[PDB]
This record gives structure tokens, C-alpha cells and sequence, in this order.
């Protein structure tokens, strides 16, 4: 039942007596395991014994912490001006890529499929490509149609290059439209692989035959790789403007992912222009900011464009931001701006002011390989201990570099790094290694719940940094790179500590001797 | 037709002028204007065809229909997304098919089990990996009642035989292990996934307790086709149990393999979602002689009609019980109409959802004084269009498998006061200044079924239609 | 006891068995009230009967939500370049002002006293003023010594103006130093009155003999009043730069409250310059952004500077920010910048994206009068219900304006406004009116703790917006005005709702049918 | 003196050069360099003098010493900040004098009770308001054991008579109502507030149970002058009870009116903070013939010394218990020293706090091999400086009531590795690149007394002195 003055949604409607009774009655018809047996099995799943069995898996994956290649190609493609992402293959994939980004960004996501079905399974997807490019061009009027693929297309071996040439020659798509492509098999690598593959296709389309000369333009290009915080595209531009060093981001979806609600729907907004991509080989250099995933993009830069591809670490944290700005200064010959040095000192002031709550705190963390390395680095710089470090889509070379960084640090002595392991592995580790907190995305909420069910003393609270973030709003606007993003990370970490300490000391007459006003 | 029908026929013409001539002619067969004197759509519309390539169809695939819709909600079984990692990750806990249990222990709906295909699996086949996965599953998740294998695109394309694996593993574990060939390249939309899944239930689940004793009552029923979005099926089950019926099974919201195996023993199948589960209801009538009927638990008019018709299949005791249940909730219903109808009446709605709700929720909007000016489906069949005609006012725009272009153009021209559609549509229409409610996920609210759900539905349409922020899209200096 | 491998601080050290035994033994020497009696009294303090007696108070104040005048004079003084705050009177006051701001800003706070003791109580404090100005000048070399008073100085009747005139006459303070003053009696008004009084002292000292001409300089002055968010000073300057309208803030402590930790202590940094204050009468107009407290500042602008003092609401929320920009545009003749209309539309997108979690939510809130009026207005604009609205230091004229605003809103029907009431009064209102959440400062943690002790169903979580914020770090960096500030507010409110809903639905096997991944 | 002493005497002369002549000469008598053969300071330093106007002294007032330090901690009494609103608000829950209880119901330390003087109270007097306040307090806070009235500056200046009010209200309430004339202009610092408060305790609390039955033991003691910062007094109490003593009272950390009233029945007073509570200890010796002794529970060297001396006031049983307690914690101590001494040995520390800790913590620092290079107090008296001399290395700078200017100049010249001081000093010295630990509030950590506190102290000094952020104050390009 419901009362008119206070209508209850699902929770807490179903807590009402009539629904508790309903559930008792339904449970009699399910042949439910006995409650003691369920409790026994749950307790068993929290043990070291269970963990050893869990870590023997070779074939089953449970709660993965990665997505497939085309998702990354779509995000890359969204970063160019007047570009329509197009995924050649089966349509289910495109409903899911759009929905996945919709729920993180809270924004519309334009992306089409050419709807290959069983017919296309037999004959090849050439008809779908021809009609799909013609219909997409007619309805959405893109300047660029950025083609990637679904696994069906890859298995059947559709020749993308040849289909796209055949479409233009036959008049299905106007020749003035740019149609970069990339093969993005979801059974290789992950969504970060797709992003790098898509970027290589844009670079081929816009620069293959170009006679470039590095330093002809006194600019630097920046390439972010797969990144879903709007503030990171924006802070890079802001710091380069303070440095007075001209810059293009190559793939910048930060305007099309944040159009205003002003009565108009804008499918296209901002983004890297064709002029910026076509003149990219003339820059001094191109800085690949997530180096572990930008592998083919480094080959573009060095082999096609004959630029240095000056190695840079992901610009997360104080030291890594310092290194980015020293690299920008060395390449450009311009001094670091006094406003940036002031911002740096304010970050250090925050670090000193908050260090007693962070020093020695233990964290678990997971995510993409570049992000996990960057955040692990900054945690060591804060005097925190990243004890459990997992990246499902990382490789052995990355894991070797991680252990090298950890071994060198006073704060990496109890740190364990896991690759090709998923969140059901991470869940066991939260039970056995019990860090103070875990840093993850919204899938970590289930692990927090699981650890709390063992008991309040075992709960590992989640700190949301990463992707996807589906259960809080507007975190996608944040910044995690530069001094600005390090300020966010410091504030988020310290206040997570303080919120948990307040909760633990909030029991009137029991633990509130330490419920201090001032912290 | 009337002046609305004429404006809508002119609008159809104007919207479709953008399409290349071939697609244009094809697309013109997917829209029409309603006539209250028409019992069947006949030739007026076509549906359940392939989507036009490249037009940004809203549709999903057969794996969404099978894993995402029919099998994923079954809480006591582990469902494997078998293929590369994407499909299972994007559909991990996206659909609010509520259930109770202890996650990862006796109930598994929020875990994503996958065989995470790598290139090696494409090249040598994934059947050995699947068999080893199932062994590891059983070691780590011993309380599953059964396991399903949801094929993704590559599995049939590389020639794997998951039915051979399922047969061998079922013997090895001594539990049902059920193979589903719901690769997304099959069919044209979510719809073929439903059908595929119903055929699999027919062959691999429904006969599992044939010939066995089962204690019946004269009032045993099953809820067929309610996936308990935000607890919709619980908000429905309560009314049927208050009317003296025993709900033996719920397919598949909060559902169990056990309940499904016990469904052939019921007296009457109650079909809510006709599109996704009419197949198995027809099968149970033909094989087990169990009658079935379609019903609608959206809003007080439909609920009372449904309770009375369901009770009419039994006897006078259940007939009297239907009147008692309706009388019991009449004060709640009167209060909801008195508070919210004055805040909503006269306002115009556009609906676009998958295969049931675009017609099914119309009564509840009409109970709140609202009018449907256009209704469409992603993947419905012509028997769904036929069933939509009795609840449309003359001249209403009725359409099928719309592109994003077409939805945007209909919205711009028709200027609905409120739109009900999905997550891919939400943030576009909000930026256009049109109040929007997600009518798949209930915009993280619900339930909307049942008497308790009608309160929440009324609350939610008022909250969004009348929110003060819709008066602020234009800056005051503009 | 302690073990070398995991040293525990106070909490949770005192949870250990040996300390629980210590406490049970110590309790036997206290003649404690029995637990049953203490429980009975606690329960009674949550009731409507206790509330009625609580609201009969006429003499006892418990848990005030205001501070005293000189605190606000110190903060105003910190906002002028090379200015040393000086409080004539008793030194205990200055130790407390410094400490109070140290704990909110996590920064050093310069302020001196002249240490009046019993001798000055009998002779008056003219000797302390002479020596105090002389010693402060020598040690700290300020360009400006900005003098306010403590209650001892007020009660004894020290003639501030005469004392400073004597110090000047007798050579205790050099002619190169400006010495603006104000009387700031703590038994009148609150800290907001001290800020306004101090501002009037600066206006007299720097402008009284000046023959100004409004619009001679094509600029606007902005006066914030008492404000402890660094982002609010910054956002105003950033928006004015985007408008291309010259501006000065008159009192801007945001640089001296955020100096870098670079190896140097800087007692002075930034601030309104003497040139800015002295040329203030030549601006087009001065906009008083917290109008209820800026009473003498309005008389300055109109009576001394003959400027319009165009009325503006505190620029908190979407509509009040639109109204500030339209006012700036109208007075300057310059159009609203396209970047500001873009930002406005992104705030509206956020409001629409998050509205289903905020609509109908009930809030209690307290703070200073201008802040509470602005936050109540924005909550009404979000479709929230500000059901309990308290401002300890607000007056009857403010209350009449609040009730007029609430009467005109559909969302103000159940709202009750309380003035001259404190946080013990607020505590009863959280128990009897039980809003969903309460917006307040760190003193509200004890009210959250008290409501949770009645039961989990009765808990009212605190959302921290106001001053002082002592138990989280770096919230003083944030912004609450402008579109930028409204984005912070919206994000803060919706994610408080979602954090609370996750917590409520996080019980494995019980309430986690609604622990949804996507929200 | 030695080389270190000469450098400090030259630094003294250089620092004071900025002061106008009058102040310069006066300030010179507040600083000296220590001599290890000196047992008394004599004429070498002066202290407990007014502060210099305008210099930014660190000191507070007598209300801070009475309300904030001595009475504020007593949990079972309500303490009224009587006067305008500031004093009570800035001192609300600033000092971490821990206690257990039910806030607002049987324990009141975190509530801020005040009479919020307005202009009419200054013109017409506050006694009528105070009497009404106390009636309202009794109605809303019935479980107080007693009430104190802490006067702020205006009260005595306007001629109010709170003693008459306290006597009348005590009769009406049948509970102790204690008037304190601790107006902040009285005296020169927090110190006179201590002395005022002790005299008030002497006359309004201590005699309340004279001649009343009380069941004693031979080993009854009171902890005098431990305000339980971060649970310091609990970490001290546990050791005394482990040694077989009964701690009848704790003054006043986690303290109660009842414990204080039972204090004249103990066998021995154990004074930790000499400065704040030596007055009442001497009084109890005179009037009740209770012996008292000073002790120090900072670090293992001082704890062992104190346990042995305390036990030497009793009998052979407590003497043996002292050895057994020291032996029981030896392993713990040795493991702390072996882990943290190597990380801290040889580092130099400057200390600046109120009236006790600047000398009291030196042993703990020495137990981790750290060296104190300068020590000063805000408000100590010459008997405190006398008590500092035994624990300084020859030539150490010893100073009194330093301005911000002097402390900054000392730190720039001495270049301590670590500073221990208060909240108004913390953020200045951190920006100067000097590791800083709050040694009043323990930087929100503690306890630091006792064996359990030594482990936390060591962890904390290491945490801050060796933190990796201290190598980042200078940008890498500079
Ligand atoms: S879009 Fe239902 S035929 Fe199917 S997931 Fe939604 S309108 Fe589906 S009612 Fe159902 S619970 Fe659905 S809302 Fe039939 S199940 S493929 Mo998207
Ligand atoms: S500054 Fe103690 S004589 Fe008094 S509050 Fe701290 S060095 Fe006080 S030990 Fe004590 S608990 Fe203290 S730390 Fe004597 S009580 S007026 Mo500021
Ligand atoms: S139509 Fe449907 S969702 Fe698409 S793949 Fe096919 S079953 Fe699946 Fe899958 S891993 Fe990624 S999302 Fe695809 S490219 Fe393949
Ligand atoms: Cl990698
Ligand atoms: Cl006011
Ligand atoms: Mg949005
Ligand atoms: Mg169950
Ligand atoms: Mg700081």
C-alpha cells in the first residue's frame, strides 16, 4: 500500500510488512538453499582458501575490469570536429556503446551501425557499408565518418579499406567526406587498444602523403588516449595557454560531451579540426600522455611524422606534472609560467596540510594500465601504501615497470601487482589483504557491500576515480591530471579518510570520544 | 482522417524527404495515422524488418533479447556471456530486473560471467575454454541451480558447438547447462532473442519435472512476461495473492529455474509482456492444456479490468475477491487522481520504447488526463501494432523502428509536453527543453505496475513535467 | 597495549579490551546516572514536549550559530594589501580569532593585540594603543594597520579615534602608515556586523576627502562581505574578465589565505590595493553582494560616493547569477559573454540531469543571513523543499523577506523560518520535522550524531556548506557563487542523496535489491 | 658558555635589534642560554609578565585558562561562557580533552552554553539573565551534577555579582553552582586562569564532602593535572592501576565533580601538569595532609622513573609491581625504539608550547635519539624554567613569551629539523619547509602519555619528519 502524502519508491516500499510477507511466501516456491548453507558459502567466499581456488582460474572471467576495442574507437572519433562515429558490423554493439557512455557522461552519444545481419554474414558487409555511409551522410551530414568494427565484421574479414574506396567510387558517399577507418577486434586487447587503433586511422587519412617538417609550427600536439574526465582535456589546454606554447589536442571530445541544455540538440561541437590533424606533422613534437596504450600512436609520431615522441609519464600527481611542464619548456624554449609555479606551491601546501591523515594509509586500486600506474605513483608520493594494485588489461612489461617503481619506493614494500585478473579476484584480495580503502569505478560498490556483509570491521570503502562512474552524478566533469587534478585527488583521499573516521566515531556514548570537531 | 491525422501525414512526408529515395520509400511503410474504426493495421504499417543501415536505430540485438531480457533476470542460475568481453560488460546491471538474494552466493544477476574471448579462441574455437570455464564456475559458485550459455557474435561464426559442450557439462555437473544460440547478428533486433530464448526454455527447462508429483491448488497461476523492473512484478504479485490466487512462478523478474520447471503444473498463465513470451504461453496451451490471457497492470482502469477478467477465469469466490481488492485500493487511487491529475491533465505525450510499453502504459497516462500524440516501437511486430489501435485517439502518429533523425524531427514538429523513451534518447530531448522520463528503467524509480506503482508513476510524471528548471533553458537576456 | 606492526591512535586504541575494562572501572568512581535513566532523558530530548520547552528559552543559548564582531573585522582587514589586522583590547580574543580561521583555512592568520590588562581597565588603553602601533609597525612593517576592538575596550569606553590621533601626534605611528579603525562590540550583532563596520572604516580613511565622479573609471567595484570560500572571490574576478568589464574587489583575502608552500612565509600577499580603494568613488557603481549585512557599506556607496548602489541578490544559484550578469551588462553597456552563456547552459543541463533525485527532497539549513537567503532561494529553484531554515544572527526584517519569498513559491508551503535561535533549537527541529538532509557547518556533525542515536531511520545527514568547516580538508577552496558555484552545489546535493541511498541499500541479502549500479 | 651557547647569545642580540628600545631591553630578559651546572634561573630570565603590546604573542587569556583548560574538561557539569558570544564559540571543542558520555544528556563538554550578551545586558547588567539562564538549563539539562559560570571580559567590568547569583541558584537547584571571575583581561596569559580556577575549586568544590563516609584503600591516588588530550590520562591511568593503585580521581581530563569532591580522601596526589594544578596540590598537602609529587609519563625513560618513584611512596608490594609493569612493557618499548630511533636519531627539535610540555616531552625525544635545540613557553613562570634546566644540553636557547617575529627568526637561524608548537604556528612553519607537529592537540592523533602513547608519538614524529613532501618545496627546475 501507499499513503498519498509520502509515496515510497521501490526502496523503501518493499521494506513494508505486506512485501516482507510476500517475499516469505514466494521463498517457499523457489526451493531456496537453507539460510545456514548460504551463510556458510558466503563466509567461505571471503577466505584465503577460496582465494587460492579463485586464483587458479584459467577460463572463467567474473566481473571484468575492461571493455572492448570499438568502445575506445568511438570515444576517439567523438574527439574530432563534425565527426560521426560509425561501427561496421552488428547493431547490438552500437546500442551498448552509446548507452555505456550515456550513463557515465549523462549526455547523448551519436554513433551509428550498418546493421550487418545473417545475410551480411554470408556475403560480406559491402552492401551494408555502401548503404550505411549513404544513409548516415544524408541524415546526419558529417564532415568525417569515422569507421571502426564489431567482432562479427572482424571474424568474417571484411576489407574496410576496399569497401570505403568502393563506396566513394560508386557514389554512395561524397568524396569530400573524410572516412578514416580502423580494425578494432574486441577479442584483442581492450577499449584502450581500440582508441589507439582509431587514432592511427585518423593519422593515416589526414597525413599519409604529407611532407611534414617538425618545428615548422612552434606548437606541441597532445594525445590523451582513452580518457573520460572532461577536466583533463581542459586543464591541458589551460596549462599550455599559461605556458604560451601553441597546442592542439588530437582527439578532444570535451565540447561534444558537454553541450548546453539551451533548447537545441547539437550533435557536433568543437573537437580537433581537420586543419589541426593535417598540420600535426609540422609540430615540434607530439606528447603521448598515456604511453602504455598509445603504442601505434607512437609509431605514427616517430615513423610517419619523424618527431621525437618525447617520452612523458601520465601527468597525474605533483612530480609527473612537474615533468610534463619541464618537457614542454625544453621543447618550446619557453619558461614555466609563474602562475603554474604558484599553483604547484598551493598543491604542496595542501599535501603538507593533509599528510597526517594520508601517511601510511593502505589502498587497493584498479583501472586501465596508464591510470593505475599514474595513481600508484602519486600515492607513493603522498606517503600512502598502494598494497593491492590491479589492471585487467595490462601486460607483463607494464607489470615489470610497476614492480620496479614499487621496489624503489619506501612505500611500495607491501605492494602486490596483478594483471589479467578481474574484480572477482579483486574482491578476494579486499577480504584477505584488507587495505583501508579501494579506488575504483562503480563496479567496486558491490565489493564494498560484500566486505561490509562480513562485518563493519572488514568494510573497505570505495573511492570513485576511474570509469565508468554510473552511480554518482557529474564526477565526469572533474580533473585528475595537472596540479589542478592532483588537488582533486588529495582532497578526495583525505576527505574519504575523514568521512570514514567520523562514521566510525559517530556512535553516541560509545566511539564518540574521538568524534572530533577539528581534524 | 481528422485535422491531426492530416497534419501527421504531412509531417511524415516532410520528415522522410531527407532519406535517399530507396530508404525513403521503405521507411514510409513504417508509419501511419490511427483510425478508431480500424480493428487491424492490415497494410497500413509494416514492422519486424531489418533496420536501415547507418540511420542510428535505437534497436539492440538478439543477445540483448536473450541474455539481457529473458535469461539474465533468473536469479538462481549463472548466465555466461560467451565471446569477447564487451557484450557482458555493457549489459552488466543495466536493466533493473530486481531480485532478492545473496549476490555471488545463491543469486548471480549482478555478476558478469564471461569467457573473455581472445584471438586464440577465435582461431582454435572456444568450446574447450567453455568446458573449463564451467568447471571453474562450479568450483567457485556451487549453489547455482543451473547455468546458461549466452552466445555472442563470434561463437556461431567460428563454428563452435556449444550444445555439445552443454550436454557434456550438464552430465559432468549433474545440473542443467543450457546452450543459447543468441548471437547478435541473428534476427533484426532484440525480438529474435526473445523467440530464441523461449524455444530454449521449451526444450531445456520446461519438461524437467514432467510426470512428477506437485501439490496444486485450484487457483495456481504464473506471471508470464514481467521482468520486475524496479519491483514491478512484486507490485503485481501482491494483488493476485490478495485476490486469493497462488503465484507459482514469475517469468522471469525475481524468477528461478525451479519456478519455471513448476510452470506446467499451473491452472492459468497470465501474460503481461505479449511480445517476449507469447511463444511459450502458446506452447503451454498446446502441450499442457494451460489457458493463457493477456493483461495490463498499468493504472487503475487497466488494473481493475485485468483483476476482473483474471478472476472471471475461476469462480465466484475469486470474482468476489477481485471486487474486494478493487474496493480496498479505491481510496488510494482516488487520492492519487485528486493530487496529480490536475497537475498533468491536458498535457501531450510521445512514447517510444521496445515491444510492449508504448501501448501498455497509455491507460495510466489517460487516467491522469494526459493524451498520447505519438507512439512507436523499436522492434514490435504487426500483432503489437494491432493491439495498439484500441487505445489511440484518431489521427495519432504510430510508427516503427525510428532513427534518431526521425524521432528528433517528430519531437520538434509535434512538440509533446513530455516524452517517455530510453537512455539513448533522454539527454537529447532534455537539451531540446522537453521533459523526459525513462520508460524502460523508470528513471531509477518504480515500480509502475500495480496499485502501489500507480502512485509512483503519477508522482514521477508530475515531478518531471512540472519541474521548475524547464522554464530556464533560455537565458533571461535572450 | 600496542603491537609494533599496527600502532593504533586514540580511536581505535580505546576500543581494546583493556581500555573497555578501564572505563567500566572508572565509571564506578563517578556516581554515574544509570544507563536506563540516561536513555530515558536522551529519548525525552528528541520529543515534541522537550522541543516546546526548548523554544521557551529566553536567557540560555546553547550551540550558537554565530561569532562576534571583531572576527569579521579581522577577515575584512586581511583583504587589503599589506595590511595587518590589529584588535585593540584583550589578547585572548586575538588568539581565538587566529585559531578559528587557522582551522578553517588550514593557513596562517596574522593579527595582533595590544594586550590590555587590569592596568588598562582602570586607565583606559591609550598606552597600549601607542606602544601596540609602535611595536607592530617595527616588527611587521605593514602599510596599513586596521584596528578593531574587543568587548573590554568597548565596555570601558576607549575613544579609538582619539587614541589613534594621539599615537600619530606623538610619533608612535609614522605618517606613511594608514590606520583605519572601527568600533566592533561583540555584544551587538555578530561577525557579519564587524566586517561591515570595518569596511566603513576603510572607506572613511581612504576616500572621505576625495572628490569622486561615478563612471570616470569604466569599472565596477564588488564588495563580498564576510565570505570564507576562496573560490567565490576568484569566480567573481574570472566572470568580470570574461565580461570585459574592469573590476576591483574591495576586500579580497584570497591570495593571503592561499600562499604557496615554497620555503617562504609571506605575511602579506595580494589584496585590494590602496589605489583600488582610493579610486573606488570613480567607478560606475559598487555592487554589495551580501546585501543584508552590508548596511553601512551601502551608506558609503550612496552617501559618500554618490553611486547607485544597484540592488543585487547574493549571486548563489542560476537565477541570481543571471541577475548579477544582467546587472553588470546594464551598468557597463557590455554584452554577456558567450562563454558565460555556455557555462549557464551546462549548469541547466546538470540541473535537468539530476532533478529526479532532488525534486521534493526536504532540507534543514542554517548559516549567516545572506547565505541562508541565497541557498533557500536556489533550493526552491531546484524544486527542493527548505522545510527548516535557521539564521541565529538574522533580524525580523530579513525574516519578513524570507517569508515573502517562501509564500510565493510552491516549494515553500511547509517552510518555517527561525531567527535568534541556535543549534540546540535546530537539533529539536531535526528530530520533530525530520528533513531528508541538513546543510550546515561542522557544528552540525553533532546533530547528525544525535539523530542517528535515536535510530538509523531518524538520521539526518549533514551536507557541509558554510563556515566553519573544520573536520574536512580544503573545502574552503571551493566555489558556491556564480554558475561554477551552483554546479558545485547541485553536484554536492545530488551525490549526498545518492551516497545516502547506497548506504541504505547496501545490506547484502536485505536492502540490496535496490543497490543499483546506475543512478 | 660553549660554542652553541655563544651562537645563541648572538642570535638573541640580532633578533632583538628590530624592537623599539623600550621593548628591546624588556624582551632581552625573556631569553637565555642554558648551563648544565645551574639549578635555578635566578636573575637569568624573567617570565609571567605582561605581554608587549602589538607583537603577536601566542598567548591567550585567563578565560582560556579557567574555562578552556581547567573547568571545560569536567564532563558531568555544565560550564556557562558568560558574556558575549565569541569566547565560547571559538573555544567550542577546540581542545581534545577526551571524555566518554552521552552528549547533551549526562556529559556536556562539546555543547557551548552561553548567555550571549547583547547591548541591553551591558547596560542593565547580566545577573537577572544568568539566574534565568540557570533555571532554563536545569529544565533542559536535568542530569548535570553541577554548573560553573565562566566570566568573560564584560561581567566584572559592568559590576555584576555572579557569586550572589551562584549562591541563590545553588539553593534553588540543590546542586553546586560555581562562580568564576576569570575575565580575560585579568592576569597576563592563560596562567592566572589556572590559578583563579584552583582557588575556586578549593572553596566551592573541594569541601563539599567533608566528614562524609568514603571507603578507602591504602593505594588510592589522584591524577592531578592531566587533561586527557587524545586520551592521555586513560593511557596513564591504565599503568597506575596495573601497578596496583586505585585512581580515585582524574583532574580534569574525563573528570567529574564527584571525583574532585572525593579527592581529599586519597593517599597521594600525582601532579603531571605542575603549572596548572600545583596550587591545589599544595593546598591539599596543607589542609588534608595529602603528600604530592611531580611525575612525567612521556617516553620510557621518564615513565620508568615515575613508576618507580610513585611506587616508592607506598610499600614493597607496589615497588615490586612497578618493576613487573616496566618489565611487561620492555619488549614493546624496545621494538618501538629499534624501529623509529634509526629514522629520527640526530635530528634537532625546537619546542614552543604553554606551561609544561616544552620541558616535559624532552625525555621522549631523547629516547628516539632526537636533540632539543631550543625550548620556550608561552606563559610559564620562573619555577617552570628552573624545572627545565636539568633536561637541556649546555648552550640551548630557553625563552619566554616569544612573538611571531621572534619565533620565525629563531627558526630561520637555528634550522630545526622538526618543530613542535601550536595551531597558530603550524601553517607558517610548514610553508617555511620545516616539518611541524602540533604538540598541544597532537595534530589530531595521540595519546602521547604512557607506554601506549610512546608508540603513537614515535610513529607520528617519523611520519612527519620523514614525509616525502618535504623534498618538494622547491620546484625541480629551481
Ligand atoms: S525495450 Fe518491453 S518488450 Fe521487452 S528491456 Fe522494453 S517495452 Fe525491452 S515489456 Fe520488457 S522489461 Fe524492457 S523496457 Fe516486454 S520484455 S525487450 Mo527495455
Ligand atoms: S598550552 Fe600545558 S600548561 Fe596548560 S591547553 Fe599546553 S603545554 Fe595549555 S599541560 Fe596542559 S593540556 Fe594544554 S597543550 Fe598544563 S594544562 S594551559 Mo595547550
Ligand atoms: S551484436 Fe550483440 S552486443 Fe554486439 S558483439 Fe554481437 S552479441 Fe555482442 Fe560485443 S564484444 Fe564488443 S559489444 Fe560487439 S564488438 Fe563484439
Ligand atoms: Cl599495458
Ligand atoms: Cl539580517
Ligand atoms: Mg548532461
Ligand atoms: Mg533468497
Ligand atoms: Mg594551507
Amino acid at each position: 500500500s501507499q499513503t498519498i502524502d509520502k509515496i515510497n519508491s521501490c526502496y523503501p516500499l518493499f521494506e513494508q510488512d505486506e512485501y516482507q510477507e510476500l517475499f516469505r511466501n514466494k521463498r517457499q516456491l523457489e526451493e531456496a538453499h537453507d539460510a545456514q548453507r548460504v551463510q556458510e558459502v558466503f563466509a567461505w567466499t571471503t577466505t584465503a582458501e577460496y582465494e587460492a581456488l579463485n586464483f587458479r582460474r584459467e577460463a572463467l572471467t567474473v566481473d571484468p575490469a575492461k571493455a572492448c576495442q570499438p568502445l575506445g574507437a568511438v570515444l576517439c572519433s567523438l574527439g574530432f570536429a563534425n565527426t560521426l562515429p560509425y561501427v561496421h558490423g552488428s547493431q547490438g554493439c552500437v546500442a551498448y556503446f552509446r548507452t555505456y557512455f550515456n550513463r557515465h557522461f549523462k549526455e547523448p552519444i551519436a554513433c551509428v551501425s550498418d546493421s550487418m545481419t545473417e545475410d551480411a554474414a554470408v556475403f560480406g558487409g559491402n552492401n551494408n557499408m555502401n548503404l550505411g555511409l549513404q544513409n548516415a551522410s544524408a541524415l546526419y551530414k558529417p564532415e568525417i565518418i569515422a569507421v571502426s568494427t564489431t567482432c562479427m565484421a572482424e571474424v568474417i574479414g571484411d576489407d574496410l579499406q576496399a569497401f570505403i574506396a568502393n563506396a566513394k567510387k560508386d557514389g554512395f558517399v561524397d568524396s569530400s567526406i573524410a572516412v578514416p577507418h580502423a580494425h578494432t577486434p574486441s577479442f584483442i586487447g581492450s577499449h584502450v587498444t581500440g582508441w589507439d587503433n582509431m587514432f592511427e586511422g585518423f593519422a593515416k587519412t589526414f597525413t599519409a602523403d604529407y611532407q611534414g617538417q617538425p618545428g615548422k609550427l612552434p606548437k606541441l600536439n597532445l594525445v590523451t588516449g582513452f580518457e573520460t574526465y572532461l577536466g583533463n582535456f581542459r586543464v591541458l589546454k589551460r596549462m599550455m595557454e599559461q605556458m604560451a606554447v601553441p597546442c592542439s589536442l588530437l582527439s578532444d571530445p570535451s565540447e561534444v560531451l558537454d553541450t548546453p541544455a539551451d533548447g537545441h540538440y547539437r550533435m557536433y561541437s568543437g573537437g580537433t579540426t581537420q586543419q589541426e590533424m593535417k598540420e600535426a606533422p609540422d609540430a615540434i613534437d607530439t606528447l603521448l600522455l598515456q604511453p602504455w596504450q598509445l603504442l601505434k600512436s607512437k609509431k605514427v609520431v616517430q615513423e610517419m611524422w619523424n618527431q621525437p615522441a618525447t617520452e612523458v609519464a601520465i601527468p597525474l600527481g605533483l612530480a609527473a606534472t612537474d615533468e610534463l611542464l619541464m618537457t614542454v619548456s625544453q621543447l618550446s624554449g619557453k619558461p614555466i609560467a609563474d602562475a603554474l609555479t604558484l599553483e604547484r606551491g598551493r598543491l604542496v601546501d595542501m599535501m603538507l596540510d593533509s599528510h597526517t591523515w594520508l601517511h601510511g594509509k593502505k589502498f587497493g586500486l584498479y583501472g586501465d594500465p596508464d591510470f593505475v600506474m599514474g595513481l600508484t605513483r602519486f600515492l607513493l608520493e603522498l606517503g600512502c601504501e598502494p598494497t593491492v594494485i590491479l589492471s585487467h588489461n595490462a601486460n607483463k612489461r607494464w607489470q615489470k615497470a610497476m614492480n620496479k617503481m614499487l621496489d624503489a619506493s619506501p612505500y611500495g614494500r607491501d605492494s602486490e601487482v596483478f594483471i589479467n585478473c578481474d574484480l572477482w579476484h579483486f574482491r578476494s584480495l579486499m577480504f584477505t589483504r584488507q587495505p583501508d580503502f579501494m579506488i575504483g569505478n562503480s563496479y567496486g560498490k558491490f565489493i564494498q557491500r560484500d566486505t561490509l556483509a562480513k562485518g563493519k570491521a572488514f568494510e573497505v570503502p570505495l573511492i570513485r576515480l576511474g570509469f565508468p562512474l554510473f552511480d554518482r552524478h557529474h564526477l565526469h566533469r572533474q580533473t585528475t591530471w595537472g596540479y589542478e587534478g592532483a588537488m582533486n585527488i588529495v582532497t578526495t583521499l583525505v576527505n574519504a579518510v575523514l568521512e570514514k573516521l567520523d562514521s566510525d566515531t559517530s556512535q553516541l556514548g560509545k566511539t564518540d570520544y574521538s568524534f572530533d570537531l577539528v581534524r | 482522417t481528422n485535422a491531426t491525422g492530416e497534419r501527421n501525414l504531412a509531417l511524415i512526408q516532410e520528415v522522410l524527404e531527407v532519406f535517399p529515395e530507396t530508404a525513403r520509400k521503405e521507411r514510409r511503410k513504417h508509419m501511419m495515422v490511427s483510425d478508431p474504426k480500424m480493428k487491424s493495421v492490415g497494410k497500413c504499417i509494416i514492422s519486424n524488418r531489418k533496420s536501415q543501415p547507418g540511420v542510428m536505430t535505437v534497436r539492440g540485438c538478439a543477445y540483448a533479447g536473450s541474455k539481457g531480457v529473458v535469461f539474465g533476470p533468473i536469479k538462481d542460475m549463472a548466465h555466461i556471456s560467451h565471446g569477447p568481453v564487451g557484450c557482458g560488460q555493457y549489459s552488466r546491471a543495466g536493466r533493473r530486473n530486481y531480485y532478492t538474494g545473496v549476490s555471488g552466493v545463491d543469486s548471480f544477476g549482478t555478476l558478469n560471467f564471461t569467457s573473455d574471448f581472445q584471438e586464440r579462441d577465435i582461431v582454435f574455437g572456444g568450446d574447450k575454454k567453455l568446458s573449463k570455464l564451467i568447471e571453474e564456475m562450479e568450483l567457485l559458485f556451487p549453489l547455482t541451480k543451473g547455468i546458461t550459455i549466452q552466445s555472442e557474435c563470434p561463437v556461431g561464426l567460428i563454428g563452435d558447438d556449444i550444445s555439445a559442450v552443454a550436454n557434456a557439462s550438464s552430465k559432468a555437473l549433474d545440473k542443467p547447462v543450457i546452450p543459447v544460440r543468441c548471437e547478435g547478428f541473428r534476427g533484426v533486433s532484440q525480438s529474435l532473442g526473445h523467440h530464441i530464448a523461449n524455444d530454449v526454455v521449451r526444450d531445456w527447462i520446461l519438461n524437467n519435472r514432467e510426470g512428477q508429483p506437485f501439490e496444486t491448488t485450484p487457483y495456481d497461476v504464473a506471471i508470464i512476461g514481467d521482468y520486475n523492473i524496479g519491483g514491478d512484478a512484486w507490485a503485481s504479485r501482491i494483488l493476485l495473492e490478495e485476490m486469493g490466487l497462488r503465484v507459482v512462478a514469475q517469468w522471469s523478474g525475481d524468477g528461478t529455474l525451479v519456478e519455471m520447471e513448476n510452470t506446467p503444473f499451473v491452472k492459468l498463465n497470465l501474460v503481461h509482456c505479449y511480445r517476449s513470451m507469447n511463444y511459450i504461453a502458446r506452447h503451454m496451451e498446446e502441450k499442457h492444456q494451460i489457458p493463457w490471457m493477456e493483461y495490463n497492470f498499468f493504472g487503475p482502469t487497466k488494473i481493475a479490468e485485468s483483476l476482473r477478467k483474471i478472476a472471471d477465469q475461476f469462480d465466484d469466490t475469486i470474482r468476489a475477491n477481485a471486487e474486494a481488492v478493487i474496493a480496498r485500493y479505491e481510496g488510494q487511487m482516488a487520492a492519487i487522481i485528486a493530487k496529480y491529475r490536475p497537475r498533468l491533465e491536458g498535457r501531450k505525450v510521445l512514447l517510444y520504447m521496445g515491444g510492449l510499453r508504448p501501448r501498455h502504459v497509455i491507460g495510466a497516462y489517460e487516467d491522469l488526463g494526459m493524451e498520447i500524440i505519438a507512439a512507436g516501437y523499436e522492434f514490435a511486430h504487426n500483432d503489437d501494432y494491432d493491439r495498439t489501435l484500441p487505445d489511440l485517439k484518431e489521427g495519432t502518429l504510430l510508427f516503427d523502428d525510428a532513427s534518431s533523425y526521425e524521432l528528433e524531427a517528430f519531437v520538434k514538429a509535434l512538440k509533446p509536453d513530455l516524452i517517455g523513451s530510453g537512455i539513448k534518447e533522454k539527454y537529447i530531448f532534455q537539451k531540446m527543453g522537453v521533459p523526459f522520463r525513462q520508460m524502460h528503467s523508470w528513471d531509477y524509480s518504480g515500480p509502475y505496475h500495480g496499485y502501489d506503482g500507480f502512485a509512483i508513476f503519477a508522482r514521477d510524471m508530475d515531478m518531471t513535467l512540472n519541474n521548475p528548471a524547464w522554464n530556464e533553458l533560455t537565458a533571461p537576456w535572450l
